[PDB]
């Protein structure tokens, strides 16, 4: 049960809304969230990983989707960044864009840094004062210097495919590892939603394809 | 092996986080002495410990840079008297110290302010890096130092007062081995008088230790000569050190067979004899003495007890 307020914080954050055809993974979401709860304060990084298309992002979106962990724990808003895969130049822009996003007031200089580190300063400072209890989520990430760039000393959680990526970084690191499996009961649940029929009404063919 | 470079410990330690089972492997790996095997991504800015040292070496001005390599030859744990560095360099002493002072600042060579004398030396890690990065040269240079010493003091021309000489006893023997020059090695270690002076201030243990190293270096046939000499030493330990270093040349003519040690003695005796010295020949050796393998006098004062190490390595 999403609170109306949760959506309001989430909209500001910019996390994608969950696909209309989804199926909770209560145990997994619960684990990330309880673990996610763990770094109550002081920096910290969380890595989530799986072979391609394991529900890795949706869980990240889903975990924060809940009110309890987020509201009591996280007075700071949540900011989502879609890192992707980047050459050094490309990475630079994302940083400026995060700069513009975070500084809604514009009190900070309209001029944007031409240097990565300066952006790192704007992030750290902004996280430190402007958004004291903020959590940053990342999407993908394929090389370490990238997290080197985002290494603001403020909690950022990166979700990915390589688990090697967060080795440059410093501070407590925890990993929740998503095996690509799912549940036969659940997929039937998912298939039903996809074709809109009582699960039993589903044809004999359906059972086998899920295998 | 770590020698306290916390970078090595974290480097080994993290390395183990992944593979708890391969515990011995890295042990033997560091026993290997190569650091190319150990690598971890880390907060620290380098894949490995070898990685750090390379960064330090580059900065030195080209004129200085060549010199460090010469510095490579020096033992892991020897505080060498400045002079020997002067000799290899062939550069005057007031000057030589200062370049080394610049190194010490580069933190690539630790200082030793013992009295007027200065002994510089390295960390085990620093030494290991050198062989790792300078090994091909080292065999070649090993022959450079010796020739320079030849341009100065001869081993017989060596003296007790000179500061450098003990390094020269203790380790000159060492350099020739790397040199791989066995005939020169014969020119030095064999010399009985060199043994005399060495046993005069060194004692009769270092030579034995050198000999074991010596055996691989030269020839199997000589090895017998070394076997004959070791046999000549067996009689040395018990009374040789005292003081009245009894004219060995006279006490030497006691060995059996002949070998190379006995051959030397008879000729020496013949040389002595015409001049005088009233040496008395001995005619019964083959008929007498069941020789013990070794004798030790640890104390001028009567022994009361002795015990083997449980390992058996020492007593
Ligand atoms: N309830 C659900 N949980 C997880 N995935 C779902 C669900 N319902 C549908 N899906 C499908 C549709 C989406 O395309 C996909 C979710 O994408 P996601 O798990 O974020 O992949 P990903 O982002 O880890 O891939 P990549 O590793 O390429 O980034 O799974
Ligand atoms: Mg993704």
């Amino acid at each position: 049960g999403i609170t109306s307020y949760v959506r309001t914080v989430l909209c500001e954050g910019g996390v994608p809304q969950r696909p209309v055809v989804f199926v909770t993974r209560k145990k997994l979401v619960n684990a990330i969230q309880q673990k996610l709860s763990k770094l109550k304060g002081e920096p910290g990084w969380v890595t989530i990983h799986g072979m391609a298309g394991c529900g890795k992002s949706v869980l990240a979106a889903e975990a924060v989707r809940d009110h309890s962990l987020l509201e009591g724990c996280f007075p700071g808003g949540v900011h989502w960044v879609s890192v992707g895969k980047q050459d050094k130049s490309g990475l630079l822009m994302k940083l400026q864009n995060l700069c513009t996003r975070l500084d809604q007031d514009e009190s900070f200089s309209q001029r944007l840094p031409l240097n990565i580190e300066e952006a790192k300063d704007r992030l750290r400072i902004l996280m430190l004062r402007k958004h004291p209890r903020s959590l940053l989520i990342l999407d993908d990430v394929w090389d370490s210097w990238v997290l080197k760039a985002f290494d603001s000393q403020c909690q950022i959680l990166l979700t990915t495919r390589d688990k090697s990526v967060t080795d440059s970084v410093m501070g407590p690191k925890y990993v929740v590892p998503v095996e690509s499996s799912l549940g036969k009961e659940k997929g039937l649940e998912i298939l039903s939603l996809f074709v809109n029929m009582k699960k039993a009404d589903l044809p004999e063919q359906a059972h086998s394809i899920i295998k | 092996e770590c020698k306290g470079s916390p970078l090595v410990v974290s480097l080994i330690g993290a390395l183990l986080r992944d593979f708890p089972n391969r515990w011995e492997y890295y042990l033997k790996q560091l026993q290997n002495k190569q650091f190319k095997r150990i690598r971890k991504s880390s907060s620290y800015d380098y894949e490995a410990l070898d990685e750090a040292m390379s960064i330090s070496v580059e900065m030195l001005r080209e004129d200085i840079k060549d010199y460090y390599t010469d510095l490579s030859i020096l033992q892991k744990d020897v505080k060498v008297p400045t002079k020997v560095l002067c000799i290899l360099w062939d550069m005057e002493t007031e000057e030589v110290e200062d370049i080394l002072q610049e190194f010490v600042n580069k933190s690539l060579l630790f200082c030793d302010r013992n009295g007027k004398s200065f002994r510089y030396y390295l960390h085990d890690l620093q030494v290991d890096f050198l062989t790792e990065k300078n090994c091909s040269q080292l065999q070649d240079l090993h022959k450079k130092i010796i020739t320079q010493f030849q341009r100065y003091h001869q081993p017989h021309t060596l003296s007790p007062d000179q500061e450098d000489c003990m390094y020269w006893y203790n380790f000159l023997a060492y350099h020739m081995a790397s040199a791989k020059m066995h005939k020169e090695l014969c020119a030095l270690m064999f010399s009985l008088d060199w043994i005399k002076a060495k046993t005069e201030l060194v004692g009769p243990a270092h030579l034995i230790h050198e000999f074991v190293e010596y055996r691989h270096i030269l020839d199997e046939k000589d090895c017998a000569v070394s076997e004959n000499f070791q046999e000549f030493l067996s009689l040395n330990g018990h009374l040789l050190g005292r003081q009245p270093f009894p004219n060995i040349v006279q006490l030497g003519l006691c060995e059996p067979e002949t070998s190379e040690v006995y051959q030397q003695a008879k000729l020496q005796a013949k040389q002595e004899v015409d001049n005088g010295m009233l040496y008395l020949e001995w005619i019964n050796k083959k008929n007498i003495t069941n020789l013990s393998r070794l004798v030790v006098r640890p104390h001028t004062d009567a022994v009361y007890h002795a015990c083997f190490s449980e390992d058996g390595q020492r007593i």
